């Protein structure tokens, strides 16, 4: 370790999807769990912007798979919300909490169901996602499907 | 030589970049038809609620004709724009004309804020300056005072009031009403008395605003506006902080009128300023921070995404301190502006204007502009978590670069356009033998606070969505309510939350909206929030979403060879992504 | 030619008298203080459209005339209905004739007429409209809007009205300015600055479908898709075009006054070349009208009252003739239903005809002049439709205006017009084809709201007129974002609930006490006659009359008779010469 | 007596005294019922206030809405004139048609010097107007701390 400058450069590298600087930075001991002002780790940024390889290299270097931002959202939330199927699987394989709730009681299943990611909804249920989980408003993933008028998702649930 | 350009400027206070683009910028662009000699059109909408639309015309086009045609099309589109935008004024001016001179105003007694100084310049200096012979447009570095109502959500919840009630009460009790006359025509014949009726008049002081009656409690007690808000004269806007050698400053940007003599007008301005100085209050002094080697140069300041105004100020203060000590023999003044730079506006941008001593008194190559800015840039490379760059702008604008526009041609959206840009920039880096410094001219996406209102919960509780969005907007973004009279001069009234109640996500819970039944309902009852990324500065070119890309031809390569390469790389970008050349490359 | 500045405005769902009395008269009354104005004329249509033409003295700078007109119109803008302001008013300085037509088809047939029209409107029209020298662009089609097609049965079932739908759309399709975290002025020590994002415009039919109208007392939800069908569709459905029988859209381009016709066409072609590489698959530009001539037009005018379907039948026979009888001479036919040589309406149409190369049409009988007259003769045997082919460059008998000088009104002016028309027919040795240029009165449906019954039931008259207008005329609610571009949102009754008079009674309005009241309980109706197009000349009600001198008679002689004929007209009826006769 | 109304308003002492030396009505009124004493107290012409009262001016003259010259002087901060009127017998507790006393008008404008002189001459501190407000309620509603304690 050095001071705290390499951690910020790892965040920008993972955000900009540079597999190059990311592995060079952690070879120099960059904080793999360095967080930004909103509490996003490099695993958050890589999962949000869909960089599957960076998610991989980050996780083998000990990145906290269940880190939450200042509003309770985990990297699995982001990956499920924006339809990154490959990242959702590797996160769950590495022990991501499939029933993690953010500050609003919103689960990865709620987010995946809201944007209609059927494949991800199936993967989440396979790893044990609670089908009856409710958010702060009492809504389940089934209520989300009904409101969106997505009967194929409603059939799965 | 430079082609004539007209710039449209509009303001949506408290609006994000996407809100500005989709309610103002797109609407105006769609109405820019029937204008003669238009070459191209470009615009940006940013997170400070600002949009600028620049229309560039063919060489030889009469700039007066161009401005009038643009302004007439804009005015016919005015009813299509949000009321909050119309109320700020949408200006249409000839651009591509830098200032004849910059006049700075400070107070050597240290007794005036920049808001106090700006209001003095607005009410006692600007109009006489604009009437000086040879003077065209004059821009104020600040604003006249506004009556600032700084709301307290704890007190408002205590008396079951919302910002909606505050805005309603101010419109009702700071009002100027036509009330008619006694004995007006047509009268009863034989009438002798003819007198105007005078009813409410605009309020004139913080004291009068403080006693605005919000409600009477059923036990007999009164709730006045001063019981739920702090009330002071202040600025219309707080995005920009100006300092002259560390002291608060305002001033004037003066442009030369078309067909007028430059030095004759400069002497007339100085002569007019000499007339005002006997009337200045104690401490107020005129300075000239940029007498356009050249004897002046600039220093750029850019901080990371999300960085605050206070952090930018610290870097600017370090920049000011370096020039006034390490270059005390060469530098006479540093005018530091916190809030905008070259790459756009925002709390994480700033720019410093440095004026040097007389060239005659700076002997030696080491005391010239080029050597000074090289030491400064080298010394500022130490400063962490900030990019600080010194340069002489005439020396940097002066013939090796290209100006590239990446264009969304098929409704792909901002995220997919960002990917296409990233693919092109990754490839451009693979040819360092031809292309160097290929970079976006704009800003990157930043985290934003996305708050979702739950429509079902609001309706079940009887909370109006308009009360919700007015409470959120007025408290956190501020609201122009109406006008008042400050020492005989009409000025604006703004409502906004006191700073300490609109800083962090947890502060959202401090704000309550009154339901139909009369209960106070917290924001946490009908809302949820999450972090997401979004653009702080959206760009458009010829009416389509765009991303500007600057770059240089490699040493030993021509500007045409570099452009040829860029076109080849662009030809292999995703479907629906197009390009165009602009500016120096058109 | 004397330059002309044109004002255009639209009032969705308004009749001609409503347009004239809330818009046209207001603008005319404020066109003062403008230099070199020769005369002023206007049409107010039952399509909801007004066009005011200000003609200036020869030698007038068209730039100056346009700016002076625009500035006066700006000062009158606060006097116009908000519904008209928000549609946008246009002021143009262009020729009245088309310089060229840009046609767009889909060779793969994978896009309907309405798909193509939206693509042109959303991806092509604006860049063409900004090209120097382009004075006016007509879209032969309509841009998509978000269409909310309301069902009065389901609205009544849930005790809702179009007022409730409009209020919910404005509330839930909104763009909120919400400020910033750590916004200025901030507290000391603040570390985070970020934009707050609240509601944003909806972007899809699905988002509009889940707009929440109400929560029933048991807890169930009533969504917008439960009372309406939601789909993308044109802002209006009045203009449809065809290219050689195939679905098409296009742009009719007019040359700005004083611009170079050749340079402008080349600039348009260069702009189109920039757009082609990004067209969707199958989309192709065709050029069906480029100004012997090699081109000509054919106008179709059915009697007022004719439907779009019946006009389409007449256009089909016009197209059929060029595509069969004139096979060897005609390259293409671009036909537009709902747009006419003069004005716009369900009873008018136009066809642009392009001829094969002059070298492939040898013989005098295969030139433009012989072809157009053969066509006029063939189309003269068409029943209840004026159809003739003619020419018009990118840049004649007499033109007569009958003027109401004493507030006589429309009915009395019509009678005076007919009296003069019958007198001119009794002089066939001097005058030929003396006819009105305008349209005849047609049956309209007059509905009377009973103010007493409405108040007795507690039904607000504003709720009544909003329900009536939104259902049967359509209402522009606000804007949304369709694939990144700002477009309009309209509510209107689904077609099958706004076709017949009996349908009036299927619409319910909610009273103050919460009860639903059908339109039959507070309204009565009758048929009457009214104008589909009201004309004015120099600010007074007017009726244009065309005609020509008989064979072997001079134009001045024919005009002499018209003046003597007009002098014996009823009291308060004046006249004036205009256009070619000025 | 119109010329004296004009004279008492424009502040021309010499003209004024010519008019009562010529016998002009010291109690002449314009259409709004303002005597020359009203006009002098409004624009703050002390010398004319003294001269008019010397010639028998009605010190308690009312206008059409029941306002006296003391109301005008107390309202507009004319401390010299409120003294001259009170020594000549101005009803210190005079109410206009709205129940407004000179103490109300003085307290509203923060004329603490005039408030003392009014109190000294017997001003009823507990006097209410039609809305039931006293001079103390005015001081509380305006936030005038000092004036508030002068009324206890
Ligand atoms: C506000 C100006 C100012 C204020 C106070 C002291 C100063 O020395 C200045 C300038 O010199 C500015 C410029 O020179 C501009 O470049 C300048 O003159 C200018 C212009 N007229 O176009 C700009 O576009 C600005 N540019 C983005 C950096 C910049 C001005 O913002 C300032
Ligand atoms: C150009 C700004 C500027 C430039 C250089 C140095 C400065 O100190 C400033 C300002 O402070 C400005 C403002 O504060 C504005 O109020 C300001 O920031 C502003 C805004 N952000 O919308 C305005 O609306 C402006 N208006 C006149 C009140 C005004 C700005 O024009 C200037």
């Amino acid at each position: 370790h050095h001071g705290s400058d390499l951690g910020k450069k790892l965040l920008e590298a993972a955000r900009a999807g540079r597999d190059d600087e990311v592995r060079i930075l952690m070879a120099n001991g960059a904080d793999v769990n360095a967080a930004d002002v909103v509490g996003w780790t490099p695993l958050h940024l890589a999962a949000y912007w869909g960089h599957l390889e960076i998610v991989e290299v980050l996780l083998k270097n000990g990145a906290d798979v269940n880190a939450y931002d200042t509003l309770g959202s985990t990297p699995l939330h982001l990956a499920a919300h924006f339809g990154h199927l490959e990242i959702v699987e590797v996160l769950l394989k590495n022990g991501a909490d499939v029933n993690a709730k953010d500050d609003n009681g919103i689960t990865p299943l709620h987010l995946a169901a809201n944007r209609g990611h059927l494949e991800i909804v199936e993967v989440l249920l396979k790893y044990g996602a609670d089908v009856n989980a409710q958010d702060k408003f009492g809504k389940t993933a089934f209520d989300i499907s009904i409101n969106n008028g997505n009967e194929d998702l409603a059939e799965i649930l | 030589s430079a082609p004539p350009a007209v710039t449209i400027s509009a303001s949506y206070p408290g609006a994000d970049a996407k809100t500005v683009q989709d309610t103002v910028t797109q609407v105006i662009e769609q109405n820019m038809n029937g204008i003669d000699n238009l070459m191209y059109m470009s615009s940006n909408s940013d997170s400070t609620g600002t949009v600028q639309i620049t229309l560039t015309f063919e060489s030889g086009t009469d700039a007066d004709i161009a401005q009038v045609q643009v302004q007439n099309k804009l005015q016919l589109a005015m009813p299509l724009l949000p009321q909050e935008v119309q109320q700020q004024g949408v200006s249409v001016e000839k651009s591509s004309s830098s200032f004849l001179m910059v006049v700075g105003v400070i107070n050597t007694d240290g007794t005036m804020t920049q808001e106090d100084i700006s209001d003095y310049v607005a009410a006692n200096m600007k109009d006489a300056i604009s009437r000086t012979s040879g003077v065209g447009d004059v821009q104020l570095f600040g604003s006249q005072y506004a009556m600032r109502i700084w709301m307290n959500p704890n007190e408002l919840n205590k008396f079951q009031l919302t910002p909606v009630d505050v805005i309603t009460a101010i419109k009702a009790q700071n009002a100027q009403v036509a009330a008619g006359q006694l004995g007006g025509t047509p009268p009863v014949k034989g009438q002798q008395l003819n007198a105007s009726i005078i009813a409410q008049t605009r309020l004139t002081s913080t004291e009068e605003f403080g006693k605005i009656l919000l409600k009477v409690n059923q036990d007999g007690s009164r709730v006045l506006l001063r019981d739920v808000a702090k009330i002071e004269l202040g600025g219309e806007n707080y995005d920009i902080i100006a300092e002259f050698n560390g002291q608060p400053a305002s001033g004037l940007g003066i442009k030369l009128a078309t067909g007028a003599n430059a030095l004759d007008t400069a002497a007339a301005i100085r002569a007019e300023l000499a007339k005002m100085e006997p009337f200045f209050p104690s401490g107020l002094k005129i300075v000239y921070p940029y007498d356009t080697d050249q004897g002046v140069f600039m220093t750029m300041v850019q901080l990371p995404a999300g960085a605050t105004q206070e952090r930018t100020q610290k870097v600017l203060n370090e920049v000011t301190h370096y020039y006034l000590t390490k270059e005390k023999n060469n530098v006479e003044s540093v005018f530091a502006v916190n809030g905008f730079g070259f790459a756009g506006r925002g709390q994480n941008t700033g720019i410093a204007f440095v004026s040097l001593k007389d060239w005659a008194d700076r002997p030696g190559e080491e005391n010239k502009v080029e050597a000074i800015t090289m030491r400064a840039t080298r010394a500022f490379s130490q400063i962490k978590d900030a990019m600080v760059f010194a340069f002489n702008l005439p020396a940097i604008v002066e013939a090796t670069g290209f100006d590239f526009e990446l264009i969304d041609q098929a409704g792909l959206g901002h995220e997919k356009l960002t990917q296409a840009r990233n693919q092109l920039l990754a490839e451009a880096a693979k040819h360092p033998d031809m292309l160097t410094s290929v970079r976006p001219n704009g800003l990157e996406d930043t985290p934003q606070f996305k708050i979702d209102i739950d429509q079902e919960k609001a309706q079940a509780l009887g909370v109006s969505i308009n009360d919700i969005n007015t409470t959120l907007g007025a408290a956190w973004g501020g609201s122009y309510v109406n006008d008042f009279i400050d020492r005989g001069r009409v000025k604006k009234v703004y409502v906004m939350s006191e700073a300490k109640y609109r800083m962090l996500p947890d502060d959202i819970g401090d704000w309550y909206v009154r339901a139909a039944d009369g209960q106070m309902v917290p924001f946490s009852a009908f809302s949820s929030s999450r972090w997401e990324y979004g653009s702080p500065r959206l760009e458009r070119y010829n009416g389509l979403p765009s991303m500007e890309i600057l770059g240089q031809a490699a040493p030993g390569k021509s500007t045409g060879e570099a452009m040829e390469l860029m076109e080849q790389l662009a030809s292999k970008l995703p479907t629906g992504v197009g390009y165009d050349w602009t500016g120096m490359s058109y």
